[PDB]
């Protein structure tokens, strides 16, 4: 909607009740700079090189979470306790680079329309859990105030690649098992 | 170590006290800095959101907090009296500082070269992967002529790891003697990339 050469989110915050779940992140041009590990009080850079000479004081994200906890209490009453609507998330999986037999690659599970921001994304190969080396982003903000998140699974393409991205969310009656079509 | 700064989350003048305890309730804050032509024009927008409804917003083009929906009517007056002057100042002390002192030495200098490969499946697919930043130009050539009709393209795909990819397709039919090339220009490349397919 607002056009610009660049946009920084220097303050992306979400908090929810009950459950006392939240996150604090910064973004630049739609990519995550860091999140603040609230309980450990520390900045976790999306790529480790980001924080080599630049610091972000984690207290900033703690302040914002504290303010959002307070703000939620007010607005929840003001709304006459209107609850969030659980959305059905949408998953797509695609490779980072062109698939070539034997050549190292990464499967990316892109999960969109996430709301509230609580989800489990996991990977299966040959319908068996694979957790080694899996990485996932923080919740990244959407203009419509839902979220998306990506999970990553390193793999070596093979003859019969059978990979699935499993998404569990309160907005789903059954878990979505999203198959990767090579 | 220079420092990234943040946009402070303003609190309702509350005091609160109501309790909610399959129902959940969500609040969001978004502090957004828009930059065009360096820092020559900066626009700061802060958003206060209940569930998915933005109800209160500071917009530096507007100059103060305004209720976006009725839910924010009472909020705006309070935020203007408590936080207006320091929110205005954050256009310089947070948006401009972050761009000039932290993005200039990191995000804005980051360069990653696209990998370019051609596959069939007819449709020739030029896979342009793992590049940063987003600015790229990909063109298909069929024996020396830049193609127009018959070309399609994915959206620019954000990998989430500070790289992009785009797949650029050419509808075609193979014939014994023709050459096809995808040409890629990107700020990271010393020279444009050409990959031929026969």
């Amino acid at each position: 909607d607002i056009e610009a050469d660049h946009v920084g989110f220097y303050g992306t915050t979400v908090y929810q009740s009950p459950g006392d779940i939240g996150q604090y992140t910064h973004e630049f041009d739609g990519d995550e700079l860091f999140y603040v590990d609230l309980d450990k009080k520390k900045t976790v850079w999306r790529l480790p090189e980001f924080g080599q000479l630049i610091l972000f004081e984690p207290q900033g994200g703690l302040q914002c979470i504290a303010a959002e906890k307070h703000n939620l209490g007010i607005l929840t009453k003001r709304s006459n306790f209107t609850p969030a609507t659980n959305e059905a998330p949408q998953a797509t999986v695609f490779p980072k680079s062109p698939v070539l037999l034997g050549q190292p690659n990464t499967l990316i599970c892109f999960v969109d329309n996430i709301f509230p921001p609580v989800i489990n994304i996991t990977w299966l190969r040959n319908s068996k859990s694979v957790t080694d080396g899996v990485y996932e982003t923080s919740f990244l903000v959407n203009r419509d105030h839902s979220f998306h998140k990506l999970s990553y699974l390193t793999f070596i393409p093979s003859d019969d690649d059978i990979y699935d991205c499993k998404v569990e969310h309160w907005g789903l009656e059954e878990p979505v098992l999203k198959h990767w079509e090579p | 170590l220079v420092e990234r700064l943040y946009l402070v989350c303003g609190e309702e003048g509350a005091g609160g006290g109501s309790l909610v305890g399959e129902r959940h309730f969500v609040h969001q804050f978004k502090g957004e800095c828009y930059f065009t032509n360096g820092t020559q024009r900066i626009r700061l927008v802060t958003r206060y959101i209940y569930n998915r409804e933005e109800y209160l917003r500071f917009d530096s083009d507007v100059g103060e907090y305004r209720a976006v929906t009725e839910l924010g009517r009472h909020s705006a007056e309070y935020y203007n009296k408590q936080y207006l002057e320091r929110t205005r100042a954050e256009l310089d002390t947070a948006c401009r500082h972050n761009y000039e002192e932290t993005e200039v030495p990191t995000s804005l200098r980051r360069l990653e070269q696209p990998n370019v490969a051609i596959s069939l499946s007819n449709t020739l697919v030029c896979s342009v992967t793992d590049f940063y930043p987003a600015k790229i130009k990909v063109r298909w050539f069929r024996n020396g002529q830049e193609e127009t009709v018959g070309v399609s393209s994915t959206q620019l795909i954000r990998n989430g790891d500070w790289t992009f990819q785009v797949l650029v397709m050419l509808e075609m039919t193979p014939h014994q003697g023709e050459v096809y090339t995808c040409h890629v220009e990107h700020p990271s490349l010393k020279s444009p990339i050409t990959v031929e397919w026969r």
